[PDB]
């Protein structure tokens, strides 16, 4: 009853039943079906995760947030948040009125918002396409809030209708990410409070949708337009109280005035994200060369940075406002497009790539003038 | 027998071995093994996107009765998949489909080994539909619901819902076992199972480096497509390109030519003269971009990255801003860009953002939703890009689009995705991105600055660069600027760069002279004149493609109607010859032909 | 200012259908 | 066969007859094909191009490559059969006779054993005895076409492939797209130059190298509803049309001239009436624009640029900004340069921008955007 | 075979089982000189519901009987060809153009029959609209060479949704205007039709029965129009009189009071119209006589042809606009209050006046 929406009491349960049977037929070729008998097979079903799980998926649940920590760099209060959403309704302690985990992932662009939840779908899952990504900002009138649901009856696209709706039936549980919800339009809204209220949602053929289990992902970039400055009016003395206080409150203030307070009523927790930092940022590094590494690998090669081409990479590549975009974007300036003249030389070949920075950087200065050295070695 | 008459039998055809293996599927076959252990609805649904192996599994069941993989209760029950098409084909009188199809239904249960395999279950509603005649599942549903017939179904997840979810008491009476997309460590071990299969039939050796190839590649680059039949259609149609060689090797290579010549995407690996043609990029753009260096560079360098295996595979091969005065060969280089890439300019997908006047011409971008006119057409960007995933996408005046255009296209930069309406996912990971917008010289282009300050000629650039990324940061929201990979602001054209677009410009007029048996020499004083009349510094090359249509264009033109100049060698010298310095502005071209 | 959502409807679609005859 | 000619016609035996036109070019793509047949999971290929790039033609020329035996030997002397999905569903009043029909074609494919179906407009078997979610044509062939049982050409525009093919997804998984891209204009030429004796036969006329030229390039140029090979023979059999109702040869007067009755470009070979009326085009002009003399020059510059082929094609003839003050022959000029180009003032296309004072009129323009009243 | 989808009005006139026209022959002229043409001689009669344009082509199937029709008219049958009849009843491919060529056929079989297709807007939509064959695109081709004579009828806003948006449909049809009558002109329609319900209700009906029946129903029925809602009220009166034999002006002035609503039938009202205002409104009767005494005039004596019925300025105030409403035609709620301290801008002037085309607010 409660974790399908498809099916009918006297059968949806007959069915746990007479597969749970059948399983345990199968494990002997006496047996019971227990609670967790069921649960097996609900899971094994819907694909929600209500069994008694083992002993190597609890120690990881525990240990989520530093499994988290994996993928996203910093971002400590974000990464627990969502370990306390799923820790919660896997400990069999959700609400079961609500959505597993409601939670805005604003502040600003680039410290790991859609980061984080690609980071939840793949520790959830193990891949980013299992993340239900509905990029809003494609959504901008309030007629585009057909693709959500689907057209209704007898109206072209009726067929194929709903693609918000219909991978959510297929998926009840699926951590769902509404990028750049702001650019949508507001009477999306008040089709998506639904949602966060009951936990059902029409869609446009009047069927009720299961969103009890969605982790819904609200990624915003409001009350950044004076954040993408570093510096704010006056005077004050340094850091500390910049970076998050002051920034939490223009985001929050602009999500007030932005969002219905309906819709913020019932959203476990806004988060608003800290920009990334000196020691984060260096962090984010060896993060960002490892994809790059991951592919020269494919071309059975190494790159290894030194310790001094990583510390110039976080130099050059930290905007205190973006962060980990213009780190990415000096590493494709000064070690990937620098890689592939060296990889179509035919300069770099197959062993070690030292790639390390020697013209100066003399371990710190501003380094502008030091240039990065790719070595070949065996 | 008469079941084999409309019918498959597939334990038959597993004992045989003309079913291929299935290697994984573990899973999936045992769950299907206990929804036909059942009592009640004995009748499991595969349903899954189109080639994720639906049938695969059931022809993997197949061979797990037959080598006795199966449970007791499931031993030695033969598999028949019930061909729909072949119970109505003759059934022309009333009670012939349902003759059969009873008919069908006694010798399950007089035999009580058979499991039906209705292949495309959704096809069951219909199939005996002659409005003097019942349903085919109206047949069934009593049976199936009672567990009195053991039936496997197989359905893709859209026609599930299509055909399927629109009758609720028959999606009621089976399963829904989700058969999902596997995994490319789980299709390389998929394609290292149907290795013999493939080999054995093209007369190759498939290299396990062309699994791995096939998988990631397929993986990757296919959008459409699902893993367990994209990575054995690379598999396959390489397999047989090598069989087309005598008339043995498959290797990472040869995987890569197959999804090249599939996806138009280039992946495969490189000839010496197509590696140093992109060593030679920027100068082979600048025999078509002159100056521009910072921005030929710019794009070599993505192009590069790309070509190199080094592009974020998550992300556009390039996303650029060509940023900077009118006329200096912003569109001129995306242009370039693209006849590099290509070959013709007709390759540049060139979304022109000046149509683009409020928020609801968005639609033609990725089509209308569900439920409005012209949900048909999946909107101009998505399809070209659709069509061809290896492409260069120029947003032209960019800066002219409506403001909520950027946030559609937010999600192309960062993830390389925009759905259409439709709701297909169209892949940009492969596209160049070019937006090209005139920002912060719509005006400052006119020299002179507000107030004091020193230099001029390149504290104007400093100046324009400074003018430019201003206006870019307060047009556009901060996200959208941090999710291009460059911003190239560009050059004002320079009086050196003027002298050599007018041997560009006049190799355009000298060619339509080719196709009327002329020639067009054109003197190096008359080079020079062209070169001062059209010099402009604030816009550069388009005043001097008016030079060049006054002066020049429009004179041979009546000379050519005079046919004072027909097929002979115009020589055009300049004749007051302005000095060669100072003002030539009494100076006059005179147009002969001789020869 | 405002847009007017023109809708397209779907159709119904008359059928052709085969029959059954008896003799 | 017996029964796969009543529904359908033999290709390769019409390549045998030569009643297929030489198909020039296309190896990359007929090979492409080859590759596809000679598969053994899906040896099905779809060519996916636009409506008269040569996809019908990519799979004559196949035919006539297993004809001459230029086909690998795994597709050596296989019989190609046009299916002609009309001819399946003719007939059939009676429920499993169109179903009947079908499994007796899949039968004698079997039997024979070499046998490719050419599907043409396979967008057509998505529904061929009834819906998608009941017993079609496609439904049938789904099963065979999953496990290469069944060696099927088909043939659909890229507006099809998405319309027809993709709105049954299962269906597009079974073929494997092959895109015939529109040729260039030195590829077509290429054609036309293999084309040349069908046209020069059916029509009795001697078509010059020239006009092979002067077709690609201009119907490349001039026409922008229609792709390359099939607008260039379109101007070939057009002037072999006109030629043979004169009644020796076509040259590029003839083919641009019917470029000019088609498009209503003028790009034909002038007269020396209408070269002299473009030389007196600033008098003509003068007949009704009294003075405004720098006006009358410049936009009888653009049309003898246009008119001597010194028109850069990337570019419109002439854009003119006139300015001045009121009454003095900005309108009158635009009126008087279309009664020169045409003898009418109902051929200028005012566009009265007074209308336009809206940011959101640019609609009247363009038209509406899918979604809206207006997009039709 | 005709006759399946509609009775010939030409042999309904010859048996007489025809309503005569008394009036409107000029319209009947303008038909005829439309059919008389070659090329389209394909008259649309452009009304509204209620007009007489079934009554147009009655007295054009009486004026053929009479001979009073032009040489390329005589001997013509009419036939009411229903086109929602040949919708009706068909469910599959095929079956709609089956029985619109049985039709046809029968056009080019006689080669005197002039269809008479009430609500030709629906011409445009009977198969595909115009997606594919309807029953347009097969009549199209034989209405643009004068082969098949059809005399349309359509509201002329359907005219102008459904026949003037199919550019190609338009020029094969030629509008006649048929102009909603005057109340003189529908005393005299009423006339003639004495006779026939005479003869059916049995009854008797007086001279001003028709002037009360006329003048009244322009009074108190705008959704219908004249001559039918004055047909309308004289039908009814008779269907008092099938309860109790001579109709009065009270007999319909009932028989409206059934229609409507109100019972209120202005002299006599007008002059004691003060007491029925303080049945609402005690206290402050000074402008209750005051309001009471400009009405006198507007509505008793002389009018301006352009002016409202009193204009005035309250400075209960609304409880007596709300009496005032309920002594003006009969009805409690009529008064409208547009609440004007609701706007104060200029923008949203146009919120209470309708909005220009393209902006918020245009309904
Ligand atoms: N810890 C991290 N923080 C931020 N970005 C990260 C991190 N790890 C990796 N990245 C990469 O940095 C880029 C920006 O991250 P992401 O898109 O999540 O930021 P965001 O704040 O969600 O951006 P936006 O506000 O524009 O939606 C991506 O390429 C992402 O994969
Ligand atoms: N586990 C597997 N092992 C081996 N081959 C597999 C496996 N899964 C799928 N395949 C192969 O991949 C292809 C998928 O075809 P299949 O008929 O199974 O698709 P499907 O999922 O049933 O979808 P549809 O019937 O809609 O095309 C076939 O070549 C099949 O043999
Ligand atoms: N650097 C250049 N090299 C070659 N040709 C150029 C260059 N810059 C401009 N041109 C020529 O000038 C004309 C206009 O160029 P283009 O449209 O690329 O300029 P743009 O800067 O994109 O202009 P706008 O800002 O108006 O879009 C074309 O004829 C083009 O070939
Ligand atoms: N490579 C070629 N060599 C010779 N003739 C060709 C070639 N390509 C196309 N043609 C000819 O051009 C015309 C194109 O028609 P064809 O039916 O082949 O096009 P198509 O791409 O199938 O278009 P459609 O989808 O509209 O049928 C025919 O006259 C064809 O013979
Ligand atoms: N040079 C001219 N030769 C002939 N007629 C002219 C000339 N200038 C104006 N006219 C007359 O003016 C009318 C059309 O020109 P028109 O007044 O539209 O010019 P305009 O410059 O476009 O004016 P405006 O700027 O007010 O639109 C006609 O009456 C025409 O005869
Ligand atoms: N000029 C008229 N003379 C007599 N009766 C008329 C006249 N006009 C309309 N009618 C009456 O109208 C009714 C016929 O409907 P009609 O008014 O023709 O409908 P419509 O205008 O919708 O075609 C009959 O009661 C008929 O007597
Ligand atoms: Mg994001
Ligand atoms: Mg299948
Ligand atoms: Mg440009
Ligand atoms: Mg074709
Ligand atoms: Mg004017």
């Amino acid at each position: 009853d409660r974790y399908i929406n498809d099916r009918f009491l006297p059968d949806k349960a007959i069915d746990l039943i007479d597969e749970a049977g059948a399983r345990m037929r199968i494990r002997r070729m006496v047996a019971e079906v227990d609670d967790e008998q069921i649960a097996e097979v609900l899971g094994n079903w819907t694909g929600i995760p209500v069994f008694k799980l083992t002993e190597a998926e609890t120690t990881r649940l525990l240990r989520m947030e530093e499994e988290l920590h994996k993928r996203i760099i910093g971002q400590e209060d974000a990464v627990k948040a969502v370990s306390k959403a799923i820790r919660r309704t896997r400990a069999g302690l959700k609400d079961p009125k609500r959505p597993s985990g409601s939670f805005i992932f604003a502040g600003p662009s680039g410290v790991g918002k859609t980061e984080l939840s690609k980071a939840l779908a793949n520790f959830l899952f193990g891949d980013d396409d299992a993340l239900i990504q509905i990029d809003m900002g494609e959504f901008h009138d309030r007629f585009t809030a057909s693709r959500l649901f689907g057209a209704p009856p007898g109206y072209v696209g009726y067929e194929e209708g709903g693609q918000l709706t219909e991978k959510v039936r297929r998926k009840p549980f699926s951590v769902v990410l509404f990028d750049a919800i702001e650019k949508a339009h507001q009477e999306i809204y008040n089709s998506l409070l639904q949602v966060l209220e009951d936990g059902r949602l029409t869609d446009g053929q009047g069927r009720t949708v299961d969103f009890k289990n969605t982790v819904l992902i609200f990624t915003s970039n409001l009350g950044t337009s004076d954040i993408s400055k570093p510096v704010g009016l006056g005077f004050s003395k340094g850091g500390g109280e910049n970076d998050y206080e002051r920034m939490k409150q223009k985001v929050n203030d602009e999500l007030k005035k932005h969002f219905r307070p309906e819709f913020l009523n019932r959203i476990d927790d806004i988060i608003v994200f800290h920009q990334l930092t000196r020691e984060e940022i260096i962090r984010m590094v060896d993060l960002m060369i490892s994809r790059v590494a991951g592919q020269l690998k494919s071309k059975d090669m190494a790159l290894v940075l030194t310790d001094a081409a990583k510390a110039l990479l976080a130099k050059r590549g930290f905007d205190p406002v973006l962060g980990a975009r213009p780190l990415r974007r000096t590493i494709q300036r000064e070690i990937e497009d620098q890689l592939s003249e060296k990889i179509l030389f035919e300069e770099v070949g197959p062993g070690q790539v030292v790639t390390v920075d020697v013209d100066n950087w003399d371990g710190e200065g501003p380094g502008e003038d030091a240039v990065f050295t790719f070595t070949g070695t065996r | 027998l008469v079941l084999d008459q409309f019918g498959r039998n597939l334990t038959a055809a597993a004992m045989e071995g003309k079913l291929d293996p299935v290697i994984g599927r573990e899973k999936e076959i045992e769950r299907v093994m206990q929804v036909l252990s059942r009592r009640t609805k004995n009748n499991p649904v595969l349903i899954g996107e189109p080639g994720v192996g639906k049938t695969a599994v059931v022809e993997g069941l197949a061979q797990a009765i037959v080598h006795g993989e199966v449970p007791e209760t499931l031993k030695d029950k033969q598999l028949y998949t019930l061909d729909l098409g072949s119970l109505v084909a003759g059934s022309r009188y009333r009670g012939d489909f349902e003759e059969r199809l009873k008919k069908v239904l006694k010798e399950i249960n007089t035999r009580g080994d058979i499991i039906l395999f209705i292949d495309a279950l959704h096809t069951l509603v219909g199939a005996g539909a002659a409005e003097g005649a019942i349903d085919a599942a109206s047949i069934l549903k009593p049976k199936l619901a009672r567990g009195e017939l053991q039936t496997i179904g197989a359905t893709t997840l859209d026609e599930y819902r299509k055909y399927i979810e629109k009758d609720a008491a028959l999606e009621r009476r089976f399963q829904p076992v989700q058969v999902g997309e596997p995994t490319v460590e789980h299709t390389i071990e998929i394609l290292k199972g149907l290795r013999d299969r493939y080999e054995a039939h093209h007369r190759v050796s498939i290299t396990d480096a062309a699994m791995v190839a096939a998988a990631t590649l397929a993986d990757r680059y296919i959008n459409d497509r699902f893993l367990p039949d994209k990575a054995i259609d690379l598999i396959d149609e390489a397999g047989a390109r090598m069989r087309i060689r005598r008339m043995a090797e498959v290797d990472d290579e040869q995987i890569a030519e197959v999804l090249g010549n599939w996806t138009g995407i280039p992946v495969f690996k490189l000839t010496e003269a197509e590696t140093t043609r992109l060593l030679r990029m920027e100068e082979e753009l600048h025999k078509r971009i002159i100056g521009q260096e910072d921005a030929v560079k710019a794009v070599s360098k993505a192009i590069r990255r790309t070509r190199a295996g080094l592009k974020d595979p998550k992300r556009p091969s390039g996303s650029f801003i060509f940023a900077g005065p009118s006329g200096v060969g912003k569109t001129e280089l995306s242009k370039a860009l693209a006849n590099f890439l290509f070959g013709d300019d007709d390759a540049l997908i060139q979304i022109d953002m000046g149509e683009f006047h409020d928020r609801f011409t968005a639609s033609r971008l990725f089509g209308a939703p569900p439920g409005y006119v012209g949900y048909e057409e999946g909107g101009q960007l998505t399809e070209k890009v659709r069509r061809k995933p290896f492409s260069v996408v120029l947003f032209d005046a960019i800066e002219k689009a409506h403001q909520e255009i950027y946030n559609s296209l937010l999600q192309v930069l960062e993830d390389g995705r925009l759905t259409d309406g439709q709701g297909r996912t169209v892949d940009f990971k492969n596209t160049v991105l070019i937006f090209t917008s005139n920002l912060g010289t719509s005006d400052i282009s006119k020299p002179v600055g507000l107030g004091f300050s020193k230099g001029g000629g390149e504290n104007d650039y400093e100046r324009m660069k400074q003018k430019v990324n201003d206006e870019l940061k307060k047009h556009f929201r901060p996200e959208f600027l941090n999710r291009i990979d460059d911003i190239i602001v560009f050059h004002q054209l320079t009086r050196e760069e003027i002298i050599r677009m007018v041997d560009l410009m006049i190799s355009r007029v000298a060619g339509q002279l080719k196709s009327k048996d002329m020639a067009l020499v054109l003197t190096d004083a008359a080079k020079a004149l062209l070169a001062k009349r059209g010099f402009d510094p604030v816009l550069g090359a388009r005043p001097l493609r008016r030079t060049i249509q006054r002066e020049i264009e429009d004179q041979l033109s009546e000379k050519i109607l005079f046919e004072e100049v027909g097929p002979g060698q115009v020589v055009t010298v300049d004749v007051d010859n302005w000095d060669g310095e100072g003002p030539g502005e009494d100076a006059v071209f005179t147009f002969t032909g001789t020869r | 200012k405002v847009l007017i959502l023109a809708c397209l409807v779907a159709l119904a679609l008359a059928r052709e259908l085969e029959e059954l005859n008896v003799p | 066969s017996l029964v796969l000619d009543q529904f359908g016609r033999n290709l390769t035996a019409a390549a045998m007859e030569g009643k297929l036109d030489p198909v020039i070019g296309r190896e990359k793509e007929i090979e492409r094909v080859m590759q596809v047949l000679s598969r053994r999971t899906k040896n099905n290929p779809v060519l996916i191009g636009e409506p008269g790039v040569g996809k019908t033609a990519v799979v004559e020329g196949l035919a006539q490559a297993i004809v001459h035996g230029e086909v690998p030997e795994t597709l050596k002397d296989k019989q190609l059969y046009t299916l002609d999905l009309g001819s399946l569903v003719a007939g059939s009043r009676y429920r499993g006779d169109f179903e009947e029909r079908l499994k007796k074609v899949l039968k004698e494919i079997n039997t024979r054993g070499d046998i490719i179906l050419f599907i043409d407009a396979l967008h057509t078997l998505v529904g061929a005895g009834a819906a998608e979610g009941a017993i079609d044509a496609a439904s049938i062939l789904k099963p065979k076409l999953a496990r290469g049982e069944l060696q099927t050409i088909g043939a659909t525009t890229l507006d099809e492939y998405r319309k027809y093919i993709e709105k049954d997804a299962a269906l597009e998984r079974r073929f494997q797209p092959v895109q015939v891209g529109e040729p260039t204009v030195e590829h077509t030429i290429e054609i036309l130059k293999g084309l040349r004796d069908r046209y020069e036969a059916h029509h009795r006329v001697s078509i010059t190298d020239a006009a092979m030229v002067a077709a690609a390039t201009l119907a490349d140029r001039y026409i922008n509803d229609r792709f390359l090979p099939d607008k260039a023979i379109d101007l070939i059999d057009e002037a072999g049309a006109r030629m043979r109702i004169r009644r020796a040869e076509v040259d590029d007067e003839q083919i641009a001239e019917v470029l000019g009755n088609w498009t209503g470009i003028p790009v034909f070979k002038l007269t020396e009436a209408e070269t002299t009326r473009l030389l007196r085009m600033e008098e003509e002009l003068h007949k009704r624009i009294i003075g405004q003399e720098d006006a009358v020059k410049a936009v009888s510059k653009a049309i003898r640029r246009t008119r001597a082929g010194l028109k850069d094609p990337k570019r419109p003839s002439g854009s003119f900004i006139f300015a001045g003050p009121s009454g003095v022959g900005k309108t009158e000029l635009s009126k008087a340069l279309a009664n020169f180009l045409f003898g009418d003032d109902d051929a200028l296309i005012q566009i009265d921008m007074g209308e336009f004072h809206d940011r959101f009129t640019a609609s009247r323009l363009f038209g509406a955007p899918p979604g809206y009243v207006g997009y039709e």
